[PDB]
This record gives C-alpha cells, structure tokens and sequence, in this order.
C-alpha cells in the first residue's frame, strides 16, 4: 500500500530507548569522573 | 500494492539507514571527547608491566603495605595495591582529595576486580601483569572497593577500602 | 520403524540435536531462579542442596547454568536450524555420516564435560578464566563439545558446494546464504578458543605446562567470545526472517535485506573482541577505540533487521486487516505461540541491544562493568529473544520433525509459558540492570552477604518477583514439552508437510545487489583480513612477552 506508518513507529521506539540507555549513563559516567 | 509496498520500505530502510549511522557516528564523538578530558584517566595503561605473581609480595613495591602510598609528584601519589584471594592491601588505602592518584594494581593468585564505588575506576587486576590507572577524587571520604570478577568462593566477600583525606 | 525417516533421514538427527539441546536448557535452567532470589537477596540454596545434593556451592551451580544453557543448549539450537534449515529449503540431504558424527562429538564432549562439572572439579563459570583451573575432562569435553561444529560447518559447505554444481550461475537461496555466511563466520570466530584449548588450556590441565598467560588466554578467549554470541543469534534471525513472516501471515519485505545483514555480520562479528576488555591491561587504548568503533558497527545489521522485521510483521498485520498506526499489532495472530514466543523475544530485544550499545562505548563500560547490568543486558538477548525463539518454534518443528500434532491444550499452555517467561525476563532485567547502577557485582552469592548492598533495596525486590515469575515458566515449560513428546499421538503426513517458509517480495533492484553478495569467497577473504588487522598487532605483542602464571583451585 504506501509507507511504513508501523515500521517507522518501532524504529522510533527503538531509536528513543538507545537515547535514554546512552545519554543516561552518559551523564553517570561524568557524574562519576 | 505489495511491489509499491516494496518500493516505499527499501526507500526508508535507506533513510534508516543514513539516520542510524549518523546518530552512531555522534556516539563516536562523544567518546572521542570524553577521551580527551580528564576523566579518561581511567582507562588502563596500555604498555605491557610484566611482574611475577609468586614473589610479588616479598620483593618489591608491593612487598611492605607501609610503602605502598609514595608521593611521585607535586600532586600526584602512586598508591602500590594488591587484589590477593578475598581482599586488599593496604587496606584502607588513605589518600589526599584533589591530588592524582596513579593506582598500580596487580595479583598473586587469580583474577580479581577493582571497582571504587561511586567513581570510573573498574580495573580488571591480572596475576603477572599491573593494571595502571589514574583518578582524582574530588569528593571526600570512605570509597568502598568491590571485587567484581569471580575469583572463588570469597569472591562476595571480597572488600576494600579507600579513605580519601578531606 | 520410520519410512519418513528413510526419505528424510535429517530429520532424526535434527531431532536428536534439539532434544538434547533442551535437556540441556532445562537442566541450567533449574539454578535460574535461585541465582534471581539471590539478588533479590533472598537465600534459597539449603533448599536447592536438599534437592540436588551435589551440588556444593553458589558458584559451582552458575558454572552449571551458564555452560548448560548458553554454552550448550544455543550451540545444539543452532547446528539443528543452520543444518535442517538449509536441507530442507534445497531440498537435499546432509552427509548422514557425518550428520551423525557430529551429533556423537556433541554428545561423547557433554558428558565428558559433565562429570568433573557435577562433581564440583570445574567450578570455573563458562568463561574458565585461568588462573582458575579445572580438571582436564573439563577443557576435553568442552574441546569435543564445541568441535562438533566444525563437521556441522564442512556439511552445509558441501551441501552449498553440490547445489551450485546442480544450479549452475543460479544465486544462492536466501536460508542456505544464512547458512553458509553463518557457519564461516563461526569458523573464523571459532579459531580464538582453539587457539587458547591447544596452546595453553589442554596442555595446562594435562600436566604438560604449570603456567598460562592470563591476559592473552583472555585475548584469544573473546576473539571468539563476542562472535559465540551472535553465534547464538543468528539461528533466531534466520527464523524470524524466513519463517515467523509466514506465521504472522505476511512475507519477507525484502530478500537482499535479509541477505545484506548476515553478510555484515560475517564480516565484523569476530574483530571486536576488546569490547570484552575495555577494563583490562596491557592492552592499547587505541586499539580499544578502534574495536568500540567495530562493535557500533556490528550493531548496524541488527538494527537494519528492526526495520525488515518490523516491516514485515506491519505488511502482515495489514494483510490481516490491520487498522491504522497500531491496527496491524492487533491483527496479528495472538493465538499462535510460534508467532507469539519470538515477537516478544524481539520487544526484550529493544532495551537489550541498548544496553550493549552503552557497553560498546568504551569509556561508558567503566559504569557498567561485571556488575548485575551485563547479566540484565544478556538474558535480554539470549535468555529472551534466542530462547523464546527456540520454545515458540517448538510449534512447528516438533510436528515437522516427529509427526506428532499439537492439541488446543498444548497451544494455550504454550502462550502461557511464552508470556510468563517473557514477563519473568522483563522484570529481571529492570531488576539487574537498576543493582547494576548500583554497583552490585555480578558472579556473587549476595545473599550471603545480606548486608552489603541495602541501597538495591527496591530493584532486589523485582529479582524476587522474577525469579518466582520464571520457576513457575520453567516448570511449565517442562510439563508441555514432556506432555509433547510423552504422548502417542502420530500422524505422519504432517511429517511430511513442508517447513512453513514465508514467500519474499522481490524488487528491480535486487539483482546486482545480490549478485555482489553471493560473492562468498571474497567476503570470506575479507572477513579474515579484518580479523588478521584488529587482532593481528596485538596478539604479536602479547606473544612476544609471555608471561604464564601457576594455576589456582579456589573452590
Ligand atoms: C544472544 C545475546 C547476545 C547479543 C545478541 C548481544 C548484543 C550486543 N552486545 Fe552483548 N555485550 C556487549 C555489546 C553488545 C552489542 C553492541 C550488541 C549488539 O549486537 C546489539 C544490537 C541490537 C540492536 C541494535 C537492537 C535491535 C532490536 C531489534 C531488532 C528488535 C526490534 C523489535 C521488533 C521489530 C518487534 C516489533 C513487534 C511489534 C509487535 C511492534 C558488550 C560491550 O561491548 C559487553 C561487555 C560488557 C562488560 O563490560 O562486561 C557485552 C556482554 C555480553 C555478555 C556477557 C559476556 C560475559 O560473561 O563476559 C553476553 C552473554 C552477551 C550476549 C549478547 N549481546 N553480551
Ligand atoms: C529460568 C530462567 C532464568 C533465570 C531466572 C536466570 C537468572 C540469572 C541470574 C540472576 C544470573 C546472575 C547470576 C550471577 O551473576 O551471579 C544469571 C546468569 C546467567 N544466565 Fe541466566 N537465567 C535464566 C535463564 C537463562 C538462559 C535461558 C540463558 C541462556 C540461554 C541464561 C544465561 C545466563 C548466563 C550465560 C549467565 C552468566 C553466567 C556467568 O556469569 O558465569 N540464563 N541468570
Ligand atoms: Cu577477588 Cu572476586
Ligand atoms: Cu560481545
Ligand atoms: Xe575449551
Ligand atoms: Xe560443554
Ligand atoms: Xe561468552
């Protein structure tokens, strides 16, 4: 039919769950430092 | 529909792909950053110390716990620590806030693991080789070490302890 | 007795290996719950030694789960699908000789390995890093165990060899590429361990030598330490990509996808191996950096797979008469736990990989390191996904395999297990990765130190919930798969049936994209390259300034 509307959506999920597990223990690692 | 489909996927997976790396690339920054700063400090020395694990405690910088601190700098202590079959040496550990503190640890028997609770310091310690790693603290206080690499049937027992002088 | 068998002998032997695989499975599976109430900080272990009295110590039980469930029971997983598989979608048979050889190797390396393990000899984790010294039948076993492998790599290799002979200029079938990029990737990885069971273990523990350098054995170790678990993965990718598009009642979107993922995971699932030993000394920060680099890359082909994966399930769900921006999850069938099991394995599969893209990121692992947040990133990948995977496809394997049908019952029970197991693995891993944050070491009997860690006070309370959670699962599990292959229940023709591979949409602009890939040779060439210049400089170093060191019983 036409775009991914789902697709898309999952990948974002993803996208966003990586950016709070890396930017989130970015942040610890300084915190530490 | 279905090769239209096949179309439009292959297009955003193109996009997704381009996103992707660029957002990996990003990381690689921000690592190349951190490994640029100070905090970078504890991040093992890469040159090879060879010492040999049987005599390790006899002869040598690790030999008496009462030389184990010696002031190598104007601000810099390299603390001289042993990881041993269910604990450290010297224990505590007492060091100055806002010096340099280069720990060079090593072991007599197997693997054990140096992590001071609350900092970057997670060092595995190697019997035969010393791990050489760099940290200031800037906080005070009792910094509590644990072992993190199983190393018998102590292993979870196994504690240290820095003193970090106010 | 079986004429079914005599067409497709195959058949038998992939049986004999997912069986034993799932003996296995159960067996490391036992100390599970107990190891998750120790870090909810509970100690259930007098219990367990009334149960099992062999067993001596907390330790000597996680030797027994990790070498049994991740070791064991992923290895017999993916010689049964990455052999069958293949078979089955060309159509041909397998060298039975050296089928069954393979099966014996396995099996003869178990239970030399079983002995000293059971009999508190090896109590050394899955990872046996010297100076922990085991007893020899230990190293042997394990030696046979995993070299088993090497005849499962030499039969799909002949396989590809006589049908491209029989299809000349034809391009690759999609499994048997799987298949094929699988198993020389695994050869490449599998060479690290060989090297360290030739020169250092098997000599160590036979007398021949009293010391081993612990840092190269640990070098050499994730050379194949790291690809082992994608290892453990790609049977489950070859599955949801050729086979769960099926059962969710859609296609594969894209075949070169599908194919361009293995290939990228043959060539940089081996030369990333120091992403294991960000924490270690003596070797070069430098070259720590370029192997975190590698390892953001390996992440690109399981990220290319969410999409693929996701798209098909979508263009499946639509099929189904899938609504709008979340119509098609509704639509997908619920009620097939072969469908279900690995749908959920690939949501744990989200958190999962960002946890490991945090441990890949050199500096970051310092945070992180040996602490209960690995242990709650890895059952995330493998306890999940890998093995929800394996349980749901139960559904259409067994049947295939056996000939036994699968009652409404059955089916039920198996969402049940499927969505305890799933939910068991979640909590856990919230748990894990919290004390993780907290600096709780991983590989502790904590619970005999109750008083070291109060500030894990909420987190070891989801440990407690998990491991109750997942004993109910695992005993479950045990009834409906016993119930599965304890009853009497056989119809042949569904023996007989075909494996339910999903049809791929094909585009244009496949062709030469495809045609590249299955330039198999070169690829291989190059994957080895790679692995000779990450691993190349250092290794030379290390061997150049050995230093052994005697080994230690400390158990
Ligand atoms: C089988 C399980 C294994 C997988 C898979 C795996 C993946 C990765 N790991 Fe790892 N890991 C590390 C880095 C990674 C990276 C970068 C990845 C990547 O390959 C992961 C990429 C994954 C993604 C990028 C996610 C894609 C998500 C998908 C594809 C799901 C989509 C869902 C859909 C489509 C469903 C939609 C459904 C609907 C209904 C809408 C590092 C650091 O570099 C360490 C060392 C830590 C330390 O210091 O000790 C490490 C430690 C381990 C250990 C401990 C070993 C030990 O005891 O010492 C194990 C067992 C393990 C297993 C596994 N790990 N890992
Ligand atoms: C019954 C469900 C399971 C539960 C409740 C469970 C729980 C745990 C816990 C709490 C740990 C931490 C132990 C420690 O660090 O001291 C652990 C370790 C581990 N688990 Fe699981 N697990 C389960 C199933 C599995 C499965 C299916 C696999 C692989 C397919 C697996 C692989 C591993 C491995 C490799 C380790 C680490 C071994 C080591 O560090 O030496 N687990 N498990
Ligand atoms: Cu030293 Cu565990
Ligand atoms: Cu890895
Ligand atoms: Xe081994
Ligand atoms: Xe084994
Ligand atoms: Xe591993």
């Amino acid at each position: 039919e036409e775009k991914p509307k789902g697709a898309l959506a999952v990948i974002l999920v993803l996208t966003l769950t990586i950016l709070v597990f890396w930017l989130g223990v970015y942040a610890v690692f300084f915190a530490r430092g | 529909d279905e090769h239209k489909a096949h179309k439009a996927i292959l297009a955003y997976e193109k996009g997704w792909l381009a996103f992707s790396l660029a957002m990996l690339f990003v990381f690689i920054a921000l690592i190349a950053y951190t490994l640029a700063t100070h905090t970078a400090g504890v991040i093992p020395a890469g040159k090879l110390e060879r010492v040999d694990p049987t005599t390790v405690r006899q002869e040598g910088p690790w030999a008496d716990p009462a030389q184990a601190v010696v002031q190598t700098g104007p601000n810099q202590y390299t603390v001289y620590v042993l990881a041993f079959a269910f604990g450290y040496q010297p224990n505590p550990i007492e060091v100055p806030q806002g010096a340099e503190i280069v720990f060079k640890i090593t072991s007599p028997d197997v693997i054990h693991g140096f992590h001071v609770e609350g900092t970057n310091i997670n060092v595995e310690v190697l019997p035969g080789e010393v791990s050489t790693v760099r940290y200031t603290f800037k906080r005070p206080g009792e910094y509590r070490i644990i072992c993190n690499q199983y190393c018998g049937l102590g292993h979870q027992n196994m504690f240290g302890t820095i003193v970090v002088k106010e | 007795i079986s004429r079914v068998y005599e067409a497709y002998p195959e058949k038998k032997a992939t049986l004999y290996f997912l069986v034993l695989g799932f003996l296995a499975l159960i067996v490391g599976s036992l100390f599970g719950p107990f190891q998750a109430l120790n870090y909810g900080n509970v100690d259930a272990y007098p219990l367990l030694k009334r149960l099992l009295p062999f067993v001596q110590s907390y330790y000597q039980g996680l030797t027994l789960h990790g070498v049994l469930n991740a070791i064991v029971f992923t290895q017999l997983f993916a010689q049964a699908i990455m052999v069958y598989l293949p078979a089955r979608e060309l159509n041909m048979r397998p060298n039975m000789g050296l089928m069954w050889l393979s099966w014996w190797m396995a099996f003869i390396g178990l239970v030399v390995a079983a002995l000293p393990l059971l009999a508190n000899e090896a109590t050394v984790l899955y990872t046996f890093y010297p100076p922990l010294k085991g007893h020899w039948a230990f190293y042997l076993g394990a030696s046979v165990f995993v070299l088993s492998t090497w005849v499962s790599i030499y039969i799909v290799l002949d396989l590809w060899r006589r049908w491209k002979a029989a299809n000349p200029g034809k391009v690759t079938p999609l499994v048997t590429y799987m298949a094929v990029v699988f198993w020389l990737m695994w050869f490449l990885a599998s060479l690290g361990l060989v090297l360290e069971a030739v020169l250092f273990l098997l000599p160590w523990s036979f007398g021949l030598v009293e010391g081993v350098d612990p840092l190269v054995a640990r070098t050499l170790f994730w050379w194949t330490g790291h690809p082992i678990v994608y290892f453990w993965l790609l049977p489950a990718y070859a599955i949801i990509y050729t086979i769960l598009p099926k059962q969710a009642g859609g296609k594969l979107v894209s075949d070169p996808m599908a194919r361009l993922a293995f290939l990228l995971f043959l060539l940089l699932s081996t030369p990333v191996g120091f992403h294991h030993q960000f924490a270690d000394p003596g070797i070069d920060p430098t070259w720590k950096m370029i192997h975190s680099v590698l390892t953001l890359f390996v992440a690109v082909p399981s990220l290319m797979t969410a999409f693929t994966v996701a798209a098909s399930l979508e263009f499946a769900g639509r099929l189904r008469g899938g609504r709008g921006l979340f119509g098609w999850i509704r639509a997908l069938p619920w009620d097939n736990p072969a469908f279900v099991a690995p749908v959920l394995g690939l949501l744990g599969f989200i958190p999962g990989g960002a946890g490991g893209i945090v441990n890949a990121s050199f500096t970051l692992d310092y945070v992180v390191h040996n602490t209960a947040w690995v242990p709650g990133h890895f059952h995330l990948q493998v306890a999940s996904l890998v093995t929800l995977t394996a349980m749901g496809s139960l559904y259409w394997l067994l049947p295939n395999l056996t000939g036994k049908p699968i009652s409404d019952a059955q089916r039920r029970l198996g969402l049940a297990v499927v969505w305890l197991w799933f939910l068991g693995m979640m909590i856990m891993a919230v748990g894990l990765h919290w004390a993780g944050l907290l600096n709780v070491p991983r590989r502790a009997y904590i619970a005999q130190v109750p008083d070291a860690y109060p500030h894990a006070a909420v987190p070891m309370v989801f440990n407690v919930l998990a491991g109750i959670v997942l004993l109910v699962a695992l005993l479950l599990f045990i009834y409906g798969l016993f119930s599965v292959l304890l009853s009497r229940e056989r119809k042949p023709e569904l023996a007989e049936a075909p494996l339910p591979f999903a049809e791929v949409i094909s585009g244009p602009e496949d062709r030469r994209l495809v045609l590249a890939m299955d330039r198999i040779g070169f690829w291989f060439a190059v994957a080895a390259i790679l692995v000779v210049l990450a691993y190349g400089p250092t290794l030379v170093q290390l061997f150049g300034h050995l230093n052994p060191v005697p080994g230690w019983r400390l158990w």
